[PDB]
């Protein structure tokens, strides 16, 4: 009696003491103390704070402008807008469930969380994987614009669904993670009648294995005046989206994958909410480099603010 | 589709002994954990007993620590709860859920009347 | 009856039905559709949503003139008024009532009191400031920023404190989201009629003689340290006229409610003049960017590092 | 200080009639409103009547719209409420509210007991 596993959920906490109670009922400030639960709150205001703004910008200069129709741009449009799906769609939700410290909206109030949380995450990579290979096509020159890029930015929402959609079917689901605030795919639990076991799998699988081949596969191409200019810092912008990329997921990753192996173990709420918590700056990160070294958009941007 | 026997118990001894059973049928048994929980006639549920899904380490209440005892046949798929030592407070309606919860999932139970 | 007034609150649409229930205690959705509640918070989000980064931006940005110490003064009341009253409603719209209690309504009356009077005692600042400056009848007189400023706290905290005092109190107003002066009940238990006088005397006709005497002056008044000049005080003028624009409606209503003690007003009558004037806290940076070219310049400094 | 009398009412006949009183102390009686309401032996508290501070428009329920008729005197701080044509339902303890509300300054109010 580790943890205490329930229909909808799974608390990391025992319930040898009696106190433990649904995250879909009553609040659990016995996981931890009442002030994380509004610093959680704190922390994701901000996200929420400094997402819309810099999202919005970003989704406006981009569409404003008849100019920027390069691939990167159509891009880190697609990530404004996912950005913008998790602001609204996931943030919000968590945000408030920080708040009243468990999913006071329901288990449908979960789905919401986790479901933009997988889209900002997958539209993030599958987006790393278009960035990769489109890099590869013109510094490598292997094949000798608007259209491509339109096609392989269709491609990440495709993909990205085949990820976050397949727990509201059903297959795997979303279920309250650490503090009972986010929610994520069930590492924790076997739930063999929703088969979440394969699921992981398929996700580990599909949904990073094979993206993080084909981003080091294209990278490990370059190993061997203003035009590359142009190319370097925007191919520099590419490798700093990855790097930025790791940063954020690699941390849940690993916990997600810990609690996979080590099912039924002992390990605390803060172990996996941190991490987490920590992976929504996705939202954020991704749009301040487009203007951080992007100098093109910066310029642009200025424009549409100083009319 | 799941199926859970819920055999063993009956009218006993004050300061008797029962074994429990509980065939489980429709799933990955191993790959599961399983627990006891009975229903006082009075009062809510007692989270009797619990074991790991490999069997390793059976954990008890205090009610009836070490008077009770659990173990489990990952083979035969199967639980049981071998109570001695009984009480009248024991009396109960005994219940085996999966997982880690007292969650109860469908079974005649066992109305152990002591 | 027409109105059904209860120990905290007054709720204006009639219990003849048996419908009506405190605005502290269950959702008020018999007053209006539950939707435009929804559309309450949807505006009110938008508030605090573009009401933090424009005034956290102006904060941050003269931190790092006497018409700069009121606009940061001004984007500290806002964000006093994002913070300290917009979230009350944001959550109250949601709810449908004040779910937080009397004392979540205090809030949410309080910091809207603030921001209006630190917004009005501003202008009165600004009023002042020009007319020594343009009419120069004090010469070599612009330290003297920051007493001037300090000045807007103590006047609009003369406003805002009463209520919290027990004379007057705040009330949720309207479709029971936003909260402010008790227009509606005597309570002379609370001797809030006293108060409305007061404040629409005190906090409001002393404000706007300043104002206009001062406006008064540059009648008859109407190279580069002019140009500085004109588009500044060109600048309190179309702060005036927003602010005009903005606080007019709800006092007026607000009036028009105390005038007409227990008539026959709709719920929607106050509410949507009383959320209007919520602006307050958006609108007075953007005319710091927009029309103020110096500060516009150093903004873009501190964003594009 | 406030201070509601509320005399007038007592044990009266199936279709009798009675008239009430309720004399203001301690505030602005003309200043606001007035209200009757009554509590039925077993249902919560109806509003019965009201009226306008300065006296001009009475309100009554449907239950009894007619039969019931309300009245103030400013001058000497106090509320009428003439029951006339009586019922056995109308057997309630009868409150006299300030402003508009159902909510009773004041008590014991009148054992109108038909
Ligand atoms: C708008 O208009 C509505 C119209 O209904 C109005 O609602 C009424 O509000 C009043 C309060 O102002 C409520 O009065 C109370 O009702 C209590 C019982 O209510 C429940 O139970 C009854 C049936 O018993 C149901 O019909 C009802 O739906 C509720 O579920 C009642 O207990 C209260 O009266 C007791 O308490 C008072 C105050 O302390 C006391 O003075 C009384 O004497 C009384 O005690 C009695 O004592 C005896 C002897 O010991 C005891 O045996 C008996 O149980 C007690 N009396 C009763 C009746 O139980 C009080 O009257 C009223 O119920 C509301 N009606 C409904 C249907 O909700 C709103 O207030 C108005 N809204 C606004 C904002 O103005
Ligand atoms: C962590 O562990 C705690 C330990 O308390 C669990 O809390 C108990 O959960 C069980 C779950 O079934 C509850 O059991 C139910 O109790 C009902 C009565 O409880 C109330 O009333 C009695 C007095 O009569 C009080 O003693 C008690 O405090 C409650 O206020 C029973 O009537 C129920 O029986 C009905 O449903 C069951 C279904 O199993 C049927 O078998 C019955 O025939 C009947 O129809 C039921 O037994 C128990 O009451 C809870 N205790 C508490 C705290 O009150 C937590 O659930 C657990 N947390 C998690 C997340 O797993
Ligand atoms: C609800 O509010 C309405 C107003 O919105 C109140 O109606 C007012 O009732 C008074 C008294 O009956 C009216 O006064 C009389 O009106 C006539 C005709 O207009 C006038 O000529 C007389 O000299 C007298 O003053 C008042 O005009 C009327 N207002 C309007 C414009 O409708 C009403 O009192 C409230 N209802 C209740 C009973 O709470
Ligand atoms: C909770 O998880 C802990 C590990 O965090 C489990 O601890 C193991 O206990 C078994 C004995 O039952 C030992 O064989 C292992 O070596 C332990 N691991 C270590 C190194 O801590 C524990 O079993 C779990 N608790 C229960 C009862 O489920």
């Amino acid at each position: 009696m580790n943890g205490t596993e329930g229909p909808n959920f799974y608390v990391p906490f025992s319930n040898k003491t009696g106190v433990v109670r649904s995250p879909f009922e009553a609040p659990q400030y016995y996981l931890a103390e009442p002030w994380q639960f509004s610093m959680l709150a704190a922390y994701m205001f901000l996200l929420i704070m400094l997402g819309f703004p810099i999202n919005f910008l970003t989704l406006y200069v981009t569409v404003q402008h008849k100019k920027l129709r390069t691939p990167l741009n159509y891009i880190l449009l697609n990530l404004a807008v996912a950005d913008l799906f998790m602001v609204f769609g996931g943030f919000t939700t968590t945000l408030y469930t920080s708040l009243h410290g468990y999913f006071v909206f329901g288990p449908t109030g979960c789905n919401l969380e986790g479901f933009f949380a997988t889209l900002g995450g997958e539209i993030a990579l599958w987006s790393l994987v278009v960035l990769a290979i489109e890099r590869y096509v013109v510094v490598c020159k292997p094949m000798s614009g608007e259209n491509h890029a339109i096609m392989g930015v269709a491609f990440t929402w495709v993909m990205a669904l085949a990820c976050a959609a397949p727990p509201l079917v059903g297959w795997s689901r979303y279920i309250p993670e650490g503090m009972q605030c986010s929610c994520g795919i069930d590492y924790y639990t076997p739930h063999e009648e929703t088969n979440n076991e394969s699921f992981v799998i398929y996700m580990f699988v599909v949904h990073f294995i094979i993206p993080l081949i084909v981003i080091f596969f294209c990278y490990g191409q370059l190993v061997f005046a203003t035009t590359q200019k142009a190319e370097k810092e925007v191919t520099r912008m590419v490798i700093i989206m990855v790097i930025a990329f790791l940063i954020c997921w690699l941390p849940y990753a690993g916990v997600a994958f810990y609690i996979f192996t080590h099912q039924g173990s002992d390990f605390g709420p803060i172990f996996m909410t941190i991490p987490a918590f920590f992976a929504k700056t996705s939202a954020v990160y991704n749009p301040v480099i487009y203007i951080m070294m992007n100098k093109q958009f910066r310029n642009c941007m200025v424009t549409t603010l100083c009319c | 589709q799941v199926q859970l026997v819920e055999s063993g118990g009956g009218l006993v001894q004050p300061g008797g002994s029962l074994r429990l059973s509980c065939a489980a049928s429709g799933f990955t048994f191993s790959k599961y954990a399983m627990n006891w929980v009975r229903q006082p006639p009075g009062k809510g549920l007692e989270w009797v007993s619990g074991i790991r899904p490999s069997g390793d380490n059976p954990t008890y209440a205090d009610s009836v620590e070490g008077r009770f005892t659990i173990i489990r046949d990952n083979d035969k798929k199967m639980v049981y709860l071998q109570m001695t030592s009984l009480k009248t407070e024991d009396t109960a309606v005994y219940y085996c859920t999966r997982g880690y919860g007292t969650m109860t999932i469908e079974g005649q139970g066992t109305q152990v009347t002591v």
